[PDB]
């Protein structure tokens, strides 16, 4: 098995953890 | 611009209108961009009052202002989100999802997205309080285009937060219940909805091959490939992450990606100006060349070997490390003819050049690839030509120097190469 999933390269990552309204 | 003390005084009167005006002042305070006093509001003991205002169905303005204030608090640090949860907000917000006022139910959607996005424990707590049924009931319309754009975007963002974390992954029943709506959103023509749907799918495909399978049986791979070819970076990035996750699975799931036509997008991804796109595309390629021989052949037929040579030659170092992995996987699983083709495309010189990097794992990877190519040459009886080619590219002295490296694996690999072919 030569396949490498995520967390075997870089870190977990992501975007938009939380959003404020500020309207 | 009230003071926190005035807000407290207003809240502590028993006067519903005074309370409403104080809560609005609190909302405006918590909505400023320049350091909103969240911790002062929390320390003043206001959160339980806001939560109780969420249930005043006769006074929907105070429901709205409380929901907005609490959403702003829940958007901060983990301690601030926890303070909101500890005030009893979760069931109060789930009750608010049924409000007949769209701005109020939207605020509850937003709040639950922030709480759930804090982490896997709060995401699971939100699911346990039963948020999923009313959230999905908000989207039970024949055509998503009849919903308000901002409302739909907030629902998609919140749904993606319910899919997000990994230790543990979300409960299977919750994922199963959300997936059809998620696929609907993945086919909806709004760039933000598309981006957030793709992120949700990328979350659900990050993990064991069973999770991947449950995503791919919904038929989303062609739509992911379509979005892979989009022009908006906020769409391409999560679509590429989702495709990369899927090709870490079984050979059949990888084949689903190939059958959808993903490889035809890869010439532009492997040359994308955004380094993160190049890096993730090269990672995806490395997992495809870890596949079966016919899948390596599909990589060859799409003209992608010269792009792998190029990204190994010149790119960000992390992308180059991914390219080295792609080459080692190719040379490990490929036929002798495929390996010969790889050398013919010019892989030796960039491999030797990278042999000078300071990273130990990339050195081990390159030495493993060199050993695999030497094994192919052995099968062809052309080991001496390969040795001459490596020496001509300046790799002989690099391997000779590396056979006294601090790492034991590098030690043995370089020594074996020198003793066997040099």
């Amino acid at each position: 098995d030569n396949k490498r999933k995520m967390d075997e390269t870089d870190a977990s990552s992501a975007v938009k953890v939380k959003r404020a309204v500020q309207k | 611009n009230w003071s926190v003390e005035d807000i407290v005084k207003g809240i502590n009167s028993n006067n519903l209108e005074s309370q409403l005006q104080a809560t609005q002042a609190a909302r405006k305070l918590l909505s400023r961009e320049k350091q909103p006093p969240i911790d002062n509001i929390i320390r003043a003991g206001l959160i339980p009052k806001f939560v109780s205002f969420l249930g005043k169905t006769d006074c929907s303005p105070i429901q709205f202002e409380s929901a907005w204030a609490l959403t702003n608090i829940a958007s901060g640090t983990s301690e601030q989100t926890k303070a909101v949860v500890d005030g009893g907000a979760i069931p109060a917000f789930i009750s608010l999802l049924a409000s007949p006022h769209a701005h109020i139910s939207e605020q509850a959607v937003w709040a639950l997205g922030n709480i759930a996005g804090d982490g896997s424990a709060f995401r699971d707590l939100v699911i346990k309080h039963g948020a999923i049924d009313p959230l999905l009931a908000l989207l039970a319309v024949p055509d998503l285009s009849t919903l308000a754009c901002g409302y739909l975007r907030n629902l998609t963002w919140t749904l993606s937060n319910l899919c997000r974390n990994k230790n543990p992954a979300p409960p299977l029943d919750a994922v199963e219940q959300i997936l059809p709506t998620l696929v609907r959103l993945l086919h909806h023509n709004d760039p933000e909805v598309l981006a957030d749907s793709c992120w949700a799918i990328s979350y659900l495909t990050d993990g064991p091959n069973e999770r991947i399978e449950m995503v791919v049986k919904k038929g989303v791979v062609p739509q992911l490939v379509k979005l892979l070819g989009a022009t908006e970076l906020p769409i391409v990035t999560p679509a590429l992450r989702a495709i990369g996750n899927i090709v870490t699975g079984t050979d059949e799931q990888t084949q689903k990606v190939i059958d959808a036509g993903a490889l035809a997008v890869f010439p532009s991804l492997l040359t994308n100006p955004k380094t993160n796109i190049q890096k993730e595309a090269t990672w995806t390629m490395s997992n495809i060349t870890a596949g079966r021989q016919d899948q390596i052949q599909q990589v060859v037929n799409h003209g992608l070997v010269p792009f792998l040579v190029g990204v190994l030659s010149k790119a960000d170092f992390k992308t180059q490390k991914e390219a080295a992995w792609a080459i080692t996987n190719y040379t490990s699983g490929g036929t002798v003819e495929q390996i010969v083709y790889l050398v013919h495309c010019g892989i030796i010189e960039p491999l030797m050049n990278l042999l000078s990097a300071k990273d130990t794992k990339i050195i081990q990877v390159i030495l493993d690839a060199i050993s695999n190519i030497f094994q192919a040459a052995e099968k062809l009886g052309e080991t001496e030509k390969l040795s001459i080619m490596i020496e001509e590219c300046g790799g002989l002295d690099k391997i000779e120097a590396l056979q006294r490296h601090e790492n034991e694996s590098v030690y043995k690999a370089s020594l074996n190469l020198i003793e066997k072919y040099f």
